[PDB]
């Protein structure tokens, strides 16, 4: 089960870097 | 520039996740396509971090 939250919490790294470009795009368009 | 415009061309290397310069040459790195083919978003994005 580290294996698991090894690769699991790998795909909240990557999902959040894309959350942080659309939101930091998102408060430069307000 | 000075090291890459000199005979010989003096190979460099940029290490990432520290701050400032270096990583807006990772975002000009993973991002880059053929060479220096940069588009809209991540230009801009690369100006408000320089503006940052």
């Amino acid at each position: 089960r580290v294996e698991n939250m090894s690769m699991r919490l790998e795909e909240v790294n990557e999902r959040e870097h894309s959350m942080k470009a659309s939101l930091q795009t998102v408060d430069i368009r307000l | 520039l000075e090291y890459l415009r000199d005979t010989p061309p003096v190979p460099v290397v940029v290490c990432d996740g520290s701050g400032r310069a270096s990583d807006i040459l990772a975002f000009g790195h993973k991002y880059s396509e053929e060479g220096g083919l940069i588009n809209e978003s991540l230009r801009d994005q690369l100006l408000v971090t320089i503006q940052k």
